[PDB]
């Protein structure tokens, strides 16, 4: 009797991820009291209006 | 917070900074209505500057 095995495994798990997140905005105001100008022109991201 | 932006802008009215400036060189103040020999003093300043 005689016997012989050859056995092989090869595995490749590549992966990747990316994310680009960009936000911009520019309130602009003319007229009105400078305190109300600054208080409104500051961009509230939850209410850009 | 937009409150402190409003408060800052309100305070700026009373103690503002200078954002844009336009200037003339100081020798343009040396005027014969104030100083004798004013042309010579002026030209001296022009060099010294």
């Amino acid at each position: 009797s005689s016997h012989g095995c050859k056995e092989l495994e090869n595995a490749l798990k590549a992966a990747s991820g990316t994310q680009n997140n960009v936000l911009r905005g520019e309130p602009f105001i003319r007229g009105g009291g400078a305190g109300f100008i600054s208080g409104l022109s500051y961009l509230e991201l939850d209410n850009p209006a | 917070t937009a409150d402190l932006m409003q408060e800052w802008g309100d305070a700026v009215q009373y103690n503002p900074a200078i954002i844009k400036v336009k200037v003339e060189p100081l020798y343009e103040l040396v005027t014969a209505t104030d100083f004798a020999y004013s042309s010579t003093v002026r030209q001296n300043m022009k060099q010294a500057l």
